[PDB]
């Protein structure tokens, strides 16, 4: 449950400047450990070019578990999402490369959320030459225990989805004025896609995130939900609270708006400097 | 890495594990050492740390740290000195009916939270309810322990051992919930009170026949639906024996209690809060206090 | 020194969530899918995938890191 989770507890942050600082501190940490390993080189990555990467991966990762046979359900992609996430906020894409960490994250979420896939079929999702999946394997349980330590064995992850499922229950049958929610439910999903693209994860509880996303829909389809808020979850008796919701709310749609994705010829160029600081690790 | 290992407590399947001092502190822990091919970590052990990691209650095992090398990952638990089996099967040992009702109260307990958090335990039995030096009962073994309440997750009906396994899981029922774990519960409490296995089928067709001959053949007025489980097979009629010629010392109160937690219908069998609020607990003798527990030495 | 049930009170920081055997009389049921006879034959009754939904809906939705 989100209300005493580990989530909550470590890996739900303040702001995105705290964020930023644990990047940018796994950044650097990269460079003075590879300097005194024998330092403004222009080999190393600058800590938003690393978040480009790790927006691309993040992308890569998104589009693996898309096509991935057997149907991989939600919770796990959101998993494995999250787990791309937390392990790239304290370490360099320099030190462990995006594109074995992606398949990392995605090994040990199909693991954690029991979605009992073999080895060998989890592997045969590679598009790749059978001894580049059996290598890839290597290097997937190779870094496996790595990503578990990155993660501060911290394994359950809370996705905005089952909230969602919850909204959209409570909505029915508390909120008539909203005769089918269901109308909601694509153009919300469409903002749940667009939010996990952002650090809201790793900023907000994935109840704010599915209510964002229901009240987002609801905007966008020109129907007021603030007697959702005051009169249905009784923030009438507590506007101090209200504000802290309709703030958050507000703060996680601009936080969609300022998000712009990694650009191709920016990617493209930023791929070879990862590759060239991973030839010479 | 912080850990010296003292003794060595036991091996199962996927670990073994050692007493050890952590020499940071210098508090006695158990390592729980995960053994082993590219399947990469035993999901045996991940499921205990992905579980015992989002839980925190008095009656259920802390994951105190956990650490590895490739593949090979160990867990750090609270040491327990003794479980329930060592002081069932232990033969100088009196339980007393406040001995009884405090291994109880705090199993539901530890139970009760587990099932607020949506968690079966799924492997309820004697070896599993572990006991510290303070007499505070934990569950513990989260191996087979799974999230329920989800319907697009099917889940195994292997899945508790056969003694302690709920007639819905003989049958072959894949979407349960906590009947499975309160059923166990009062395999548990009538073994606290016969001091002996109270259901020890040799197979799960044996294990329903030693069910049914103990506590009735149960009717479609008991058990709705019960004939739609995908391993039902009908069984001759047994009478049952009443629970006072089974329980011969139980008050009325604990009949209440074993009664509730034996029956057939795993959605008409109590839950481990309203287990809680039966007047069994309620009742004089108290509970015993932990430091008053029977210590099998 | 008798035993008092105490009814475990954990905060989740948002909205009251109905009680389980509330549900269908409150009218929530009415808005998931009902238990088929198997799920109900071993203990799924579907007020459990309800509740865990409404639960997951209001875990934390008036907390702040
Ligand atoms: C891993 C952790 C949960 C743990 C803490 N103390 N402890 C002890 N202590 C010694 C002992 C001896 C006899 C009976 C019970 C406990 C033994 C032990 N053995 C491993 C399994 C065996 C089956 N019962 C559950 C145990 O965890 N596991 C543990």
């Amino acid at each position: 449950m989100y209300h005493n989770s580990s989530q909550k507890r470590h890996w739900t942050f303040s702001s995105e400047e705290q964020l930023a600082r644990l990047r940018a501190d796994a950044n650097r940490k990269f460079r003075c450990k590879a300097v005194a390993n024998g330092p403004n080189d222009p080999v190393f990555l600058e800590p938003h070019e690393e978040m480009t990467l790790c927006k691309y991966y993040e992308k890569r990762l998104l589009e693996f578990c898309s096509v991935f046979k057997p149907a991989m359900p939600r919770s796990v992609v959101g998993t494995a999402c999250m787990y791309f996430k937390r392990f790239y906020l304290n370490n360099s894409v320099m030190e462990y490369h995006p594109r074995i960490i992606m398949l990392t994250c995605a090994f040990l979420a199909c693991k954690v959320d029991e979605f009992n896939v073999s080895s060998p079929q989890f592997v045969g999702n590679l598009r790749e030459s059978p001894l580049g999946q059996e290598k890839a394997l290597e290097q997937i349980l190779e870094y496996e225990l790595l990503l578990i330590q990155q993660l501060n064995f911290h394994l359950i992850v809370h996705n905005p989805y089952r909230p969602f499922e919850g909204f959209l229950i409570d909505l029915k049958t508390r909120y008539p004025i909203l005769e089918n929610p269901e109308i909601l439910r694509k153009t919300a999903d469409d903002f749940l896609n667009r939010i996990a693209l952002t650090d809201a994860y790793l900023l907000y509880t994935p109840s704010q995130i599915a209510l964002t996303a229901i009240l987002s829909s609801a905007s966008r389809a020109g129907i007021t939900m603030e007697s959702y808020l005051s009169e249905s979850l009784m923030l009438k008796e507590n506007r101090t609270c209200l504000s802290q919701l309709l703030d958050i709310m507000k703060s996680m749609r601009n936080l969609v708006k300022k998000y712009e994705p990694p650009r191709s010829e920016e990617v493209a160029v930023l791929k070879q400097k990862l590759e060239r600081c991973h030839s010479a690790e | 890495k912080r850990y010296e290992k003292l003794d060595f407590l036991g091996e199962g399947q996927f670990a073994t594990v050692y007493k050890a001092r952590d020499k940071n502190t210098n508090q006695i822990v158990a390592i729980k050492k995960i053994k082993l091919a590219k399947d990469g970590i035993n999901r045996t052990a991940l499921r205990e740390i992905k579980l015992l990691q989002e839980l925190s209650h008095p009656n259920i095992i802390g994951l105190l740290d956990a650490f590895g090398h490739k593949s090979n990952i160990s867990l750090v638990f609270d040491f327990m000195e003794t479980d329930l089996e060592v002081i069932i099967k232990d033969n100088s040992l009196v339980l007393t009916p406040s001995h009884i009702k405090a291994y109880m109260l705090m199993t539901l307990q530890g139970l009760e939270y587990l099932h607020q958090h949506w968690i079966l335990h799924r492997d309820l039995k004697p070896n599993n309810l572990l006991l510290d030096e303070n007499g505070v009962l934990k569950l513990a073994d989260f191996g087979l322990a799974k999230s329920f309440g989800s319907p697009n997750r099917a889940y195994t009906h292997q899945v508790v051992t056969r003694w302690y396994r709920a007639p819905e899981l003989l049958f072959g029922a894949r979407m349960y919930g906590v009947g499975v774990d309160m059923w166990a519960v009062g395999c548990i409490l009538a073994e606290l009170l016969l001091r002996v296995p109270f259901l020890p089928g040799d197979s799960d067709l044996d294990q329903l026949t030693r069910i049914f001959e103990t506590l009735g053949t149960p009717t479609e007025e008991q058990w709705p639906d019960m004939c739609s489980l995908p391993d039902y097979v009908t069984f001759k009629s047994f009478p049952g024996i009443p629970l006072h010629h089974i329980f011969s010392a139980a008050g009325d109160d604990l009949l209440d209690l074993i009664q509730g937690l034996f029956l057939f219908n795993p959605c008409a069998r109590i839950t481990a809060t309203q287990a809680l609020k039966m007047k069994y607990f309620s009742n004089r003798p108290g509970p015993t206090p932990g430091c008053q527990l029977p210590r099998p030495n | 020194a008798l035993y008092e049930y105490q009814p475990l009170q954990i905060e989740t920081y948002g909205p009251h969530v109905p009680e389980l055997e509330m549900l269908g009389r409150l009218g929530y049921l009415n808005h998931v899918r009902a238990a088929s006879p198997q799920d109900l034959a071993g203990g799924y009754t579907s007020s459990l995938a309800c509740h865990r939904a409404l639960q997951d809906a209001f875990s934390g939705l008036f907390w702040q890191p």
